[PDB]
């Protein structure tokens, strides 16, 4: 929550992933515990996400233990986990309008509409000039 | 099966009242937390010499026809 | 009955705490107040057909045998 709240720029979406497969965290101390759902239901009320992806474990591979009021049947692994590795290079801009355009029927009625893009054919990022030892930015001055 | 399993829900729910919810109440309704085999074992002491009582037939007759009638049905 | 007394009990104390703060942390630990007739009826249509099924003998000599020989004893 910490790391959360220190950096300055504005967070669209925040989530939080766990990496356990100690199901119970704690079945010893019960204070510990208490506390666990206090936190975190109110980093759940802070605006910031949490998700567990039950890696693996002998046994011990159940979510209604301590955690079904954490995160937002079962097994000993996640496929939540396998897509996490399927390695894709695509790239993605926002609901980014193109040119607001007021459509107009006539004369006088008039319409607006947000001219979008659904299909845009991505080239390869733009290449920057570099010095070549020092690789510093060499700002073109034609 | 079903009541003791609510009463442990319940029993949740308070727990979820006292240990987080920072609450008390009058102090003068508190409820032993539900655990099913101390209450057999106190039914079966206490109450059951009186809770299985054949009788005349007469409050088999009244308790329980209704459920009798239903799974005659079923 | 006796369940259901204690789940009523339950259900003053829940309301105790109900009627001066105390609001639930868990959103998920919610207790519907007890009323038996609804329950049993519930237990009617969604689950006495499963229930009173009398198969083969089986579940009976499974779960019963404590009471049947309590009974026996009474």
């Amino acid at each position: 929550a910490n790391l959360f709240s220190d950096v300055q720029f504005k967070m669209s979406h925040k989530r939080i992933m766990l990496f356990t497969n100690e199901d119970n965290p704690h079945g010893n101390d019960s204070a510990k515990a208490s506390r666990a759902r206090t936190k975190a239901g109110d980093l759940r009320d802070t605006g910031i996400f949490l998700d567990l992806m039950h890696l693996k474990k002998p046994g011990g591979f159940d979510i209604s233990l301590f955690y079904r009021d954490i995160i937002s049947v079962h097994f000993e692994e996640s496929s939540k986990l396998e897509d996490l590795l399927r390695k894709v290079r695509a790239k993605e801009t926002r609901k980014r309008a193109l040119s607001r355009l007021k459509l107009k029927l006539n004369k006088d009625i008039v319409i607006s509409v947000g001219i979008y893009n659904l299909v845009q054919k991505a080239l390869k990022p733009p290449p920057i000039k570099l010095y070549r030892e020092t690789n510093e930015p060499v700002k073109t001055k034609t | 099966r079903e009541l003791a399993t609510l009463l442990h829900m319940k029993d949740l729910e308070i727990q979820d009242y006292q240990e987080s919810g920072a609450t008390l109440i009058r102090d003068r309704l508190k409820t032993e937390p539900f655990e099913e085999n101390s209450f057999l074992e106190q039914f079966m002491i206490e109450k059951l010499p009186e809770a299985c009582s054949i009788g005349d037939g007469k409050p088999f007759v009244m308790n329980l026809q209704d459920l009798y009638m239903a799974v005659t049905t079923q």
